RNA sequence: AAGAAAAUGUUUU
RNA sequence: CGCGGGGUGGAGCAGCCCGGUAGCUCGUCGGGCUCAUAACCCGAAGGUCGUCGGUUCAAAUCCGGCCCCCGCAACCA
RNA sequence: GCGGAUUUAGCUCAGUUGGGAGAGCGCCAGACUGAAGAUCUGGAGGUCCUGUGUUCGAUCCACAGAAUUCGCACCA
RNA sequence: GAAGACAUUGUCAGGUGGGGAGUUUGGCUGGGGCGGCACAUCUGUUAAACGAUAACGCAGAUGUCCUAAGGGGGGCUCAUGGAGAACAGAAAUCUCCAGUAGAACAAAAGGGUAAAAGCCCCCUUGAUUUUGAUUUUCAGUGUGAAUACAAACCAUGAAAGUGUGGCCUAUCGAUCCUUUAGUCCCUCGGAAUUUGAGGCUAGAGGUGCCAGAAAAGUUACCACAGGGAUAACUGGCUUGUGGCAGUCAAGCGUUCAUAGCGACAUUGCUUUUUGAUUCUUCGAUGUCGGCUCUUCCUAUCAUACCGAAGCAGAAUUCGGUAA
RNA sequence: GUGAUUUCUGCCCAGUGCUCUGAAUGUCAAAGUGAAGAAAUUCAACCAAGCGCGGGUAAACGGCGGGAGUAACUAUGACU
RNA sequence: GCCCUGAAAAUGGAUGGCGCUCAAGCGUGUUACCUAUACUCUACCGUCAGGGUUGAUAUGAUGCCCUGACGAGUAGGCAGG
RNA sequence: GUCGAAUUUGGGUAUAGGGGCGAAAGACUAAUCGAACCAUCUAGUAGCUGGUUCCUGCCGAAGUUUCCCUCAGGAUAGCAGAAGCUCGUAUCAGUUUUAUGAGGUAAAGCGAAUGAUUAGAGGUUCCGGGGUCGAAAUGACCUUGACCUAUUCUCAAACUUUAAAUAUGUAAGAAGUCCUUGUUACUUAAUUGAACGUGGACAUUUGAAUGAAGAGCUUUUAGUGGGCCAUUUUUGGUAAGCAGAACUGGCGAUGCGGGAUGAACCGAACGUAGAGUUAAGGUGCCGGAAUACACGCUCAUCAGACACCACAAAAGGUGUUAG
RNA sequence: CACGGACCAAGGAGUCUAACGUCUAUGCGAGUGUUUGGGUGUAAAACCCAUACGCGUAAUGAAAGUGAACGUAGGUUGGGG
């Protein structure tokens, strides 16, 4: 008793029901694969520019 | 699957002698004190027939040594006893045919009969028709008797150990053909119900190890080990050798 | 495949943490001892009736066994292991190879 | 007292 | 996983068991024997002993492996 | 029915690469013998199963038939 | 009387034990079986120029191999051809010229590569340590493989650099258990020491049915749940095969292609062959053949009437209307 | 097991069984013994039957092929 | 091009039937006409959506009202009855 | 068949379910036998078959992905409902345009590489040598085969320089363009840069078109996980109402008008009605609607008569028509 | 030309429970749960209640163990009101 053994019939429709959905841009985006040397020196950039910016409200 | 006949032969329903007809066990006298330091003399009534047994069995009458009584006692008949003969039993009895002697006391070659296993059991050995136990020498000194067996197997008995003096009667009896399906029927009818034998390899499996196939045939060795099972002991038992007997006997 | 021995190679032996001189060895399992906790269990259950009461492995397929390199360390004795990819011919000993032979 | 092995040789003059 | 039996002229085997060392038969060839043939007798050729190291005065022989074949015992991924 | 194979000096076989046609045994001679038989040497021997087929030609390149057989099927 | 601390009997231990017990005895599949592996995979193609894409599609390959055939550097240039040089010829070694790779790069195939990725030489262990991210398969799980970094320690080179195995695309493995390496760290719970044991981190011993049960048959004595998801009839599609019929006309027929035939080709029809398929039927369509009986078809054997002839007659052959 | 009578039951013990030796022993349980250890324990020797080895056995289960050469037409081989 | 030969199968039978021959056939062109649960307009039912209206005699703000669009359905989900 | 002995038979008695009994059939053991009957465990388990009970309203599938001792089952993702939630000065899109990439199929090519492939010509007679002479060479011819040169005919899913159409990635702004200068342990020879910041300028078209019953977000669950058909692309097969893929549209799940009839074709999708107009298809009669109009063609002793579709070919005909 | 159905009545199939996920309603809220039990009663009801206990208020690690404010409980971008 053989059977069907593939189709993509109907996936498209199926797809398209609930849409092809762009992904979501957003600003700021994540730093996941960046590299870890720059990712050490941005933090301690971002901390060193935080305390300044601190100092600078007067 | 099934438990095969050899296995149901053990729970002795329809397998029980058929004994209504017999004459009684056949035995020698109780060994006392007559039969151990002389004789008693005892009478042959009658020469009857027993029911499954080939040989002719010997009535002979004594008198109670205790008792103003005759005690019966069924012997089994050696050939040449006849009715009124005076059968002597004892260790002074003598070497006369239908005598009942210790072994020690009769001279080797002696044949002899009913021969007792041990003192007193009353006759173990050479009971068969046209059977008989051959005296072959004596050892004093630890009393015993050696002994040639019917099936030719030397065996020592305690010299007390008694017999009766010749051949038991009734031999030749296999030399007739039964030459009939329904005499070898009258003669179990009064022995046992093993007759007739159905042969394994025409049951089916689940009733022997023979059976079944499509072909009959036994499959594997006949030859069986004898420390196979109960169920598995169909065919030849712990056989030394099988094929047709060339050569022979008496091995040394 | 042949493997020399002597392997300078990474040491983490906290002493030496750089690259040292190693000897190598193969790796043999080592005898399974009775008293461990697996070993005990197995016997517990084992015992009385029941029969076999654990997987005994049949459909084996694999020809070869992965090579383990003991690498211990010449100074301060600690070992790495490394292993191989799949061989069905593994040797420590030398005998290199010679190019332009006939 | 006794003393292993030894096969073969075409037809017609 | 473990332990054994082995592997030696073209073929089949001895030699190992504490190393002076490689032989036997069959097969091939040649010779001899016989008046001649067969049988028989002898000689030659044919292997350096599966392989790699070592112990050794020197190893087929011992000691560790490696290859191949056969067998046996044991069995939780 | 269909799928395979073999078709070769007189007999049994090897071929061949788009070439030839050889081996034994048989037969005919020569050595040998008094003459022979064996044993030794030699020699001759096919129009390659048939028709067409491409070629400069062709058993062999390479096709359809005939035979001799091997095997598989022919009612559920 | 015999026998005697032996038998026996009790417990444990090894053997034997289809006599008996329990169980199992893959999957895919143009039915099932046998075969094969399309079951885990890799190259090219099918594949319809993003990606994806099936069949027991096509041509193949994988369970390995390598201390170098890994890494770095340097020098060099390959197949083949031509022209030359004693033995040396068509092929050995030497020389020059040409040489875009027509060679080689472990293996299948595809891609890639020329002061190299190839050939030769020199030095080496980046085939190392730590734990993350990422790509493919994908559920955006695992596994395998791979990419780019970081933090170390190294190799090579003058150096820039390159190297985290093999130029790239395949070459492989959970839980539990065992075992090893590491940490000398945690725990053994009344308190200690020392063994032992148990944990924590990384491997290994393996599942190829490859996301990974521990597994032999037979049943014509058979059973049950089902299946027309699926075979063994008819029927239906098809018509290779079978059968029947055309066209052309090289030749046969003494001469003459077609009276009668007819090669090489080629167009069809039929469903009285056998296949192919699996649509119907497995809560059942009674499975060979014969007998009996009716009817239908015509591709006509005979009978009717005709045409043709290699039809003198006779016999016969070809053909037409005709069931 | 075979299956009246008659006649006859050939060859084969390699295999699977069945059945008996040799154990200057190979495998080898529990108990027991020795060593090491603080012991748990580990290691070693010893080690029954059985297996293994050797023998027997087919009216036990069963088996009873192939190749080469060789007779003066050929063929086939009594023969090797 | 059309027609014809090529053109043989089994119950009696199918351009759907009858029948049709300057067609009621074939090719082509032009109009008129017929009629779907489709399209347009209108009403009514429901659903959904957007709104108005707690200012009184107002008890039904889950009410009343205005406006627009929409309505197939197995397995299945939910809702109001 | 047998009928005087292995004879028939009453009664008593024995043997009881993995047991008996069996002159052996798996026979018989109370119509039960390849394991009796009775009760209980037990409502045993079933991925399998059957059934599963009121109405209306709204929404509305899947037969696909991955894994499974999986292939009649499940898990998983997908498709679906429900509940909503955050907002709505709003966002996006099975679409186009513009700009910019990617591709290696259709086609094409082979006097372009690889591999096939026809022929002749001009040179190597060194050609592979032979035939033939040549006394004998290759010495002169011929030759067939190759090689070289320029041509020539024909081809490729696993060939290719070139190379579409369709399909396909990205972009078309305020999260933008530019300007000044603060942080750092990163980076640079170096305030060199990198990234992130502080400050400043730039709203009618805020930077193509069209649309937008809005956009975004979340939870949770059903069913499904046999499909099939049509056009086109396409594989295996002679082919199939066969078997397997691609895209879309359908049927399944769907009535309605048409194709007589029919799941899929054409048209068109559906609340209850009225009127109008149409679609596809038709208008001799059945049958609503012109035996309408127009130009031709056809006569069939098997005429023909609307796609899917219910078949007909090669070859022929002073039939007839037009070229 | 697949299966069940001759007919009719009555019966006839997603239930209850333990433990749970989402959602919703309600009470109280860093707390919450009176009902094991006690008190009480017009007596299986209703009404009242101490101490515990459960869940929550702390996580993480195999474990020994350690255990949540640099700051207006942070910066930036958006964000209804
Ligand atoms: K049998
Ligand atoms: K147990
Ligand atoms: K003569
Ligand atoms: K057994
Ligand atoms: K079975
Ligand atoms: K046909
Ligand atoms: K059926
Ligand atoms: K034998
Ligand atoms: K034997
Ligand atoms: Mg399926
Ligand atoms: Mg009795
Ligand atoms: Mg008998
Ligand atoms: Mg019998
Ligand atoms: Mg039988
Ligand atoms: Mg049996
Ligand atoms: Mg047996
Ligand atoms: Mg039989
Ligand atoms: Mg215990
Ligand atoms: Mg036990
Ligand atoms: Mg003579
Ligand atoms: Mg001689
Ligand atoms: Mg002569
Ligand atoms: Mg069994
Ligand atoms: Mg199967
Ligand atoms: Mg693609
Ligand atoms: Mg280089
Ligand atoms: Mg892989
Ligand atoms: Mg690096
Ligand atoms: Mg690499
Ligand atoms: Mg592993
Ligand atoms: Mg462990
Ligand atoms: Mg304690
Ligand atoms: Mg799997
Ligand atoms: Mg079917
Ligand atoms: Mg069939
Ligand atoms: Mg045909
Ligand atoms: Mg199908
Ligand atoms: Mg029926
Ligand atoms: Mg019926
Ligand atoms: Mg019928
Ligand atoms: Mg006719
Ligand atoms: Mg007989
Ligand atoms: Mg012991
Ligand atoms: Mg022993
Ligand atoms: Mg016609
Ligand atoms: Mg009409
Ligand atoms: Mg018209
Ligand atoms: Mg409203
Ligand atoms: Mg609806
Ligand atoms: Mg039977
Ligand atoms: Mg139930
Ligand atoms: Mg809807
Ligand atoms: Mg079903
Ligand atoms: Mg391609
Ligand atoms: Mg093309
Ligand atoms: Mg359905
Ligand atoms: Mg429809
Ligand atoms: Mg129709
Ligand atoms: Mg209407
Ligand atoms: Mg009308
Ligand atoms: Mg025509
Ligand atoms: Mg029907
Ligand atoms: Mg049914
Ligand atoms: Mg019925
Ligand atoms: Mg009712
Ligand atoms: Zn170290």
């Amino acid at each position: 008793a053989k059977s069907k053994n593939h189709t993509a019939h109907n996936q498209t429709r199926k797809a398209h029901r609930n849409g092809i959905k762009k992904p979501k841009t957003y600003k700021y985006p994540s730093l996941k694969g960046v590299d870890p040397k720059f990712r050490r020196n941005h933090k301690h950039a971002l901390h060193g520019t935080a305390k300044a910016l601190a100092a600078a409200k007067k | 699957g099934r438990v095969i006949r050899n296995q149901r032969k053990g729970a002795g329903s329809i397998f029980t002698s058929h004994t209504r007809l017999r004459q009684g066990a056949a035995k020698l006298r109780t060994l006392d004190y007559a039969e151990r330091h002389g004789y008693i003399r005892g009478i042959v009534k009658q020469i009857v027939h027993d029911s499954g047994r080939g040989a002719p069995l010997a009535k002979v009458v004594f008198r109670d040594p205790y008792k103003y009584r005759l005690r019966e006692e069924i012997f089994i008949a050696n050939e040449g006893v006849h009715t009124g003969q005076f059968i002597y039993a004892g260790k002074k009895a003598s070497l006369n045919v239908g005598n009942v002697l210790p072994l020690g006391s009769v001279p080797e070659g002696t044949i002899v009969s009913n021969v007792e296993e041990k003192p007193g059991d009353r006759g173990a050995l050479a009971r068969a028709s046209g059977n008989y136990v051959i005296i072959i020498g004596h050892n004093p000194d630890e009393n015993k008797t050696r002994v040639r067996l019917p099936s030719g197997a030397k065996k020592v008995i305690s010299s007390d150990a008694r017999g009766v003096i010749g051949v038991i009667a009734g031999g030749g009896r296999v030399d007739k053909p039964l030459l009939k399906a329904g005499r070898a029927f009258h003669k179990y009818r009064l022995k046992r119900n093993s007759w007739p034998k159905t042969r394994g390899v025409a049951m089916n499996p689940v009733d022997h190890p023979h059976g079944g196939g499509n072909h009959q045939h036994i499959g594997k060795a006949s030859t069986i080990s004898r420390g196979a099972v109960s169920g598995q002991k169909a065919g030849l038992i712990a056989a030394r050798r099988t094929g047709l007997l060339r050569g022979s006997q008496k091995t040394q | 495949v042949n493997v020399p021995k002597t392997r300078k190679t990474y040491c983490k032996g906290k002493t030496c943490r750089k690259h040292t001189q190693h000897k190598v060895t193969q790796y043999k399992a080592g005898k399974a001892s009775l008293f461990a906790q697996g070993k005990r269990r197995y016997d517990r259950k084992q015992s009385g009736f029941g029969g076999q009461t654990k997987p005994v492995f049949h459909k084996k397929a694999k020809t070869t066994k992965k090579v383990v390199l003991r690498l211990e360390c010449v100074k301060c004795k600690t070992r790495a292991q490394l292993t191989l990819k799949r061989c069905k011919h593994f040797e420590l000993g030398g005998e290199k190879k010679q190019k332009g032979q006939a």
